[PDB]
């Protein structure tokens, strides 16, 4: 008949293929379609929903619930740094078990703008200003407020509005940075410093708790697919 | 902003064939349970596929099942010296069908069942199965009991009624003894995913319920304001 | 037949379906581009939320009926619009400093209230959307936060491994089960640790499910209009829980010495468009 | 020639296939077509013909012919239940060797409405009323007439008409219930109770015999195919 | 063998006769209470399948010297079905009834009977 | 048999069913039943009522008994 | 050539036939969507059935001739329309209380009656449809039921295994063989148990074959108009039985003390449009 | 009412290949009946196909015959050490043809007969046969004798004249001894089915007639009004 030639690639089982195959249940009608709500289309729609990030991830605190609550004590400090973390969405301890990180950990390359929204859980009468600054990789982490001021920053008035949001910008040499960031294709540090000092009246408790929500902005993308290095098994579990 | 998502879709996240089961069955007389190898169809055995399914509450897909059946030679004496190719038979059993007690049984004819005979040294055997359930979606989580008086099993182990795949050799092997291993692969296509839900933080311990041990949230760093390393690991 | 299309980089591909089954084709993998407050009056019991407050409408959809387009029943007896739509108020849980959290299981938490536990006790099937509204009376010197979330199909793991769970420990009749900040040592109870939310997932990752915050600074109450989510269109309410509320305080409440210390929390659910099928002269218990 | 590639699925023998094959008797004409009556098209047309169901399937009775005749003694009872059976068309002893069951036993899933027609074989002068009630799965089997009355029921006047028919309705959580019904996807009990008590005149015998015919209504369907667990063999019979 | 009418109401039928008359109340068929003559405030739902079945009561036994029997139907269906599970909760109530009383006959069993639905007895 | 399709008769349009009886059945045999020696003597009588278009108002969380 | 169609779920399939034989194509598997009584006067002998009684017309079809469109014979001599169409009455079987059942084998049960056993004794081939009418005289105090059924090709198993059957035990000449309610112990006879109907099938499942009921309450007689059913159009009537009557009482007859106890049952068959071929000067016996 | 029947058709109930025969034939000298393996073509040997045919009185179909010929190695001494592939020959014999007495006979040329040569390690051999009979339908039940004087055989064993399939090896096998097993599969297509009839309640005992032992109707339950179980099997 037709004199074909078997090219290399014959009798193989490449996993990420798209081939046809004969049916094992022929002429088998299905149950008709129902409209269950929440039909997700793309996986990145889970990485657009905020998930609290464990910012106070200290050794004693991680086991406890008190790893998500960041302390904002009231007094005259003006030097204390409320928090600082390298903005590595994949390897960093802060963002890896957060929803953005878990979908991201599945995909090898990450490109987009992360958004951190810091809510203030505190008495209505409390008022204060905090400077949150994304310092790009440049040289060394910000260590005093004057160092942080130069880098992109937002001054948030706790009293005027709770929930100030910082959309950390995408400034990078390459279009895509590997989730396992190296010194090359790394990301800059993010830090928060007191601007005026929390002013809490006599009737309210001086201490307050601030929490951090992290979700990707609309322009986020993934480039490759790989095993998650978070879950494992030993035998066929029964 | 011209960096749209194509490999983040619900297809390409789930159209990859993952290994689901590892069987082992010999080809000798005596101990007739070692001749064949049964498997109730779960997706909950292997973890590498289970975590991908347990991001969504409900699912609906068509599947592409494949088997890489490989065999070895068992040690000892009375070995083959020479051996023709040996073929394998993979039989699906529907929920509520008669199962074979052992090899060379009466019930291995498979008039209604979709058996498939595969020869060694060829491409791995392949078949497609449609969305087969009584319900409208393959529910990955069923927060409810079996009986209306709240007894019986609890969890997802009430709507997983998909029967079993029973595999056997179809050669007598008069001289020697030789095992074979079956590796089932599931590649769901035309996938629709409803009601997303968080990934499992704790490790898996069972294939019957959502038992777990209370694990930490993340790993520990040094302080609240630890930025990692300021210079490289040297000096 | 003889189709031509584009691929992700002229360049094209011509793939034909050689089989007589719809599930035998390849994967698609291609895209073709004194003050004013609102008052919800449902049934014969109103509420007063806020003018400025947002109301989360479920997974986007409003709760509606099950039309004839997607019904698989045989005969369909009547559904009431006034008799089971009232804002039923459950028991008031009490918020303290070291309070861990509380949960509910609502198809088996309204069995005593009104006729909602007097219709589902007779009919075989059931379908209802819910309009949860949880409130706590605020003040300006009572800092603290709260998270509510209606997780659907919240399969909870047992305390001891290779055990099942018991219905007395999974749900309660009128009370909300606590969420031990530590680990339960029970032989048949639920694994009720608070930093894993029962299901084993990270408790920070409960924000996919419709959620709202009751931050005491800028919010007094919270209202989630959850829709009926199930694979099968109709299932019995006594052997199935449709979803699960979870009220977990992320920030503990810190008052002062001369301040009130008995801050309560109530939940005021109301079933919307409750349908029933399969009347059997049973009277379950 | 044509450089084809052998996909997985080559050199296999899937049983439920549809492939072409060369002919062993080429150019072989056939005998011409004849119109034998009774040309059935679909198998379910055998499951639309009534077959008596062995309702009195007691241990001593099954061997005997007296397993198809259900007793309806005449007297003042008003509590006696003439018959009751779970309406499981596949596993139940009552319906499994009946024609509806035998075709159904071949197919794994069953969806439709069964019809039971209960004929009265009795003296012309006899008169009585019986309530046949399909109680849906709900809670517990009907044990007294007041319990049965709530569930769907038909009052049949034996004197006015013989052969009253009950079309048991299809009320189910799922579109299809497995023939091997479990507690889930099960079916409700069916029962018959005396309404007035048979009134037989002096000239006729008091006892009478009622028989049950079971055939699927028009809307019946099967979904899968499997070995019948009713017939077996040991060796190649010669 | 013969034709008999079958009233199918709810999910429970009967079989009366082809030749038998059916007395339709005081001339009128049972119908709903429209908005033209309602004095209520709010009107929750009424079921059409859940409470319409042909509920069968207990079987009274006819002897030679049997005097008579009576019932009181708004307080005689309180246990049967959901009709005693809707009126146990709601304050008001309104329902028309479709009584069907039967006794199995024979040609050598002479005797008569009178049924009557007296209102406000 | 006998079938009476009685309508709802009351002065007020709505009244509670636990402190009011709408009507009353009365089965009175005017002629006694006379069988013979070789005949059945356990003739029963059943009643098979069915409420048509049952309406309800005023839902109160009561659960009367 | 180059066909396109639909499959059971745009989606299509193009299958071509590559072979020159009609039996080499694939399977199709696709669909393209004082009183009035009637009196049958046949031959010169009538009956009187009922006005209200149904008459079962075979497998849907009326008995008709074998036209020239489907004949394989060489020469076709005459068929009579009056000489063999009469309602021949067979022997009267007697119904008692513990009567098991009766059967017949009609191409070898009319060999003595009229000319129907005087035409088929000479000609080689044969073809006739039948119009069975079985009657029993009823009364109002004689409760009991009956089932008649014309099973075609009723192959009957022998009493002892690894034996054949004998023609003296399979059919009778003028009598109907009984259906032992127990099991026959014979070495060459038929396995004539009543709860397996001879063929080994369930005796409740004899309702596919054209059947009618002679329930003594609402029926006096029964008439089945069976058509000629055979694979070959013509076959000899002495070595082939076309079908088999089976009169099995499902409910036994229960009279009273002062009542008749000799209730008979007769069968009154009549061959319709009997054709014959192949006249050979044989005179078989 | 939109639940119409597709897998209940006469095609899909009968277009499934069932095993019909199990042969066994060696490849050594001595006992020449062990070299080949004959089979008169019935459908009455295996039960799993026989019950599907004996629901209808007459049939008419075209068939697809397939053979999974597998072989083993016989024990003992003088074994092969090394062995090329061994080919099998399947020959149809029509009714009234000359049959071979043994292997290497004169009559194995098969000039008119449709022989087919099959090599091991390949796909199973396949052929199509049309509706081949002298009659108009494959009658599954023949209530009639053979001779006009009512002697001879009785039953279906008079119109089953379909000849035999005689299979042999076509290698001499100078060194070793090795059996092989033949498994014939019948898959009838274009099926038409006339005059339905009830399923066989009793078990099958013979392949010559409709002999049977008198069995019960169904299984026994407890009472007339036994509803089975009211609660689960526990407590
Ligand atoms: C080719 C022979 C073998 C054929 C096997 C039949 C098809 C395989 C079954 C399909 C599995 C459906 C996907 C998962 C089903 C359940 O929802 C999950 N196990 C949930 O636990
Ligand atoms: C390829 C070589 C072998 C060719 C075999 C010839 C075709 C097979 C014979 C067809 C069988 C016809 C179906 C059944 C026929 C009889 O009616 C049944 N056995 C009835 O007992």
């Amino acid at each position: 008949g037709l004199p074909t030639m078997l090219t290399p690639g014959s009798n193989q089982f490449l996993t990420s293929d798209d081939f046809q195959s004969p049916s094992a249940m022929p002429q088998f009608d299905v149950t008709p379609e129902m409209k269950i709500p929440g039909e997700v289309h793309n996986l990145m729609e889970i990485a657009e929903v905020d998930s609290v990030v464990p910012v106070n991830n200290t050794k004693e605190n991680i086991n406890s619930m008190e790893a998500y609550r960041i302390p904002v004590t009231g007094g005259d400090q003006l030097h204390t740094q409320v928090f600082g973390f390298q903005m590595q969405p994949g390897l960093n301890s802060v963002f890896k078990r957060t929803l953005l990180g878990e979908i991201l950990n599945y995909y090898a390359h990450w490109s987009g703008s992360v958004k951190l929204t810091f809510v203030f859980c505190g008495s209505a009468m409390a008022t204060g200003k905090f400077l949150l600054a994304y310092s790009p990789p440049g040289a060394s982490p910000p260590q005093n407020r004057k160092q942080a001021m130069l880098g992109t920053h937002v001054i948030w008035d706790v009293g005027l509005q709770s929930s100030c949001v910082l959309c950390i910008p995408w400034i990078s040499q390459t279009h895509y940075r590997l989730v396992q960031q190296d010194e090359y294709t790394s990301a800059g540090y993010v830090t928060c410093w007191y601007q005026t000092g929390l002013i809490v009246p006599p009737g309210a408790p001086p201490s307050c708790t601030i929490l951090c929500f992290a979700s990707a902005c609309n322009d986020f993308s993934v480039r490759n697919l790989r095993d998650t290095p978070f879950i494992e098994q030993t035998q066929l579990l029964q | 902003n011209y960096h749209s998502r194509t490999e983040s879709s619900i297809e390409n996240f789930l159209c990859r064939a993952a290994c689901v089961y590892i069987a082992t069955y010999k080809s000798a007389g005596g101990t007739p349970t070692e001749r064949y190898a049964s498997w109730r169809i779960n997706t909950r055995q292997m973890v590498q596929l289970r975590r991908k399914f347990e991001l969504f509450t409900y699912l609906r897909f068509d599947m592409e099942i494949t088997f890489v059946i490989t065999s070895t030679q068992d040690p000892g004496t009375q070995l083959a010296q020479d051996m023709p190719v040996l073929t394998h038979q993979i039989m699906y059993i529907p929920p509520g069908g008669p199962v074979p007690n052992s090899a060379t049984d009466f019930a291995w004819q498979s008039s209604t069942n979709p058996s498939i005979f595969w020869t060694e040294g060829c491409a791995p055997a392949r078949m497609s199965v449609p969305f087969i359930s009584i319900g409208n979606a393959y529910s990955n989580f069923y927060d409810g009991w079996s009986h209306f008086t709240q007894e019986g099993v609890y969890g997802f182990n009430s709507l997983n009624n998909m029967g079993h795949i029973y595999v056997r050799h179809v050669n007598e092997q008069s001289l020697g003894v030789s095992t074979s291993t079956l590796r089932v692969y599931f590649k769901p296509k035309h996938v629709r995913a409803w009601v997303p839900r968080p990934p499992r933080l704790s490790p898996y311990v069972k294939s019957s319920n959502v038992n777990f041990k209370p694990t930490a949230v993340t790993t520990e760093r040094k302080d609240i304001n630890d930025v990692g390393t300021l210079r490289p690991v040297g000096y | 037949g003889a189709q031509v299309s584009t691929q992700k980089t002229t360049i094209h591909y011509t793939n034909i379906n050689y089989y007589k089954d719809a599930a035998s084709n390849s994967a698609n993998r291609q895209d073709f581009t004194s003050d004013r407050v609102r008052s919800i009056t449902l049934g014969n019991s109103t509420i007063t939320t806020q003018e400025c407050a947002n109301v989360v409408v479920g997974y986007g959809v409003w709760p509606s009926y099950l039309q004839d387009n997607e019904a698989t029943a045989e005969d369909q007896p009547t559904q009431p619009d006034v008799a089971t739509c009232r804002f039923y108020t459950l028991d008031s849980i009490q918020w303290q400093k070291e309070s861990d959290g509380w949960w509910w299981k609502f198809p088996e938490a309204l069995k005593n209230m009104g006729l909602f536990g007097q219709n589902m006790e007779y009919h075989y099937l059931g379908r209802s959307g819910y309009t949860i509204h949880v409130q706590c009376n605020a003040s300006k010197f009572h800092q603290g936060c709260l998270l509510v979330v209606c997780v659907p199909e919240a399969e909870m793991g047992c305390s001891d491994v290779e055990r099942e769970v018991v219905a007395a420990s999974l749900s309660s009749e009128d009370t909300a089960k606590s969420f031990s900040r530590t680990e339960s040592n029970g032989q048949h109870t639920v694994q009720t640790v608070v930093y894993n939310a029962g299901m084993g997932v990270g408790v920070g990752n409960l924000t996919i499910f419709p959620h709202q915050w009751i931050n005491l600074r800028t919010n007094n109450s919270a209202t989630i209009v959850m829709p009926y989510i199930n694979s099968v269109p109709m299932d019995n309410m006594f052997r199935h829980y449709n979803f699960t509320l979870m009220i977990i305080p992320f920030a503990k409440l810190e008052y002062t010495e001369q301040a009130s210390n008995y801050v309560p929390i109530t939940v005021t659910v109301a079933p919307m468009c409750a349908e029933y099928n399969g009347l059997r002269l049973a009277s379950h218990q």
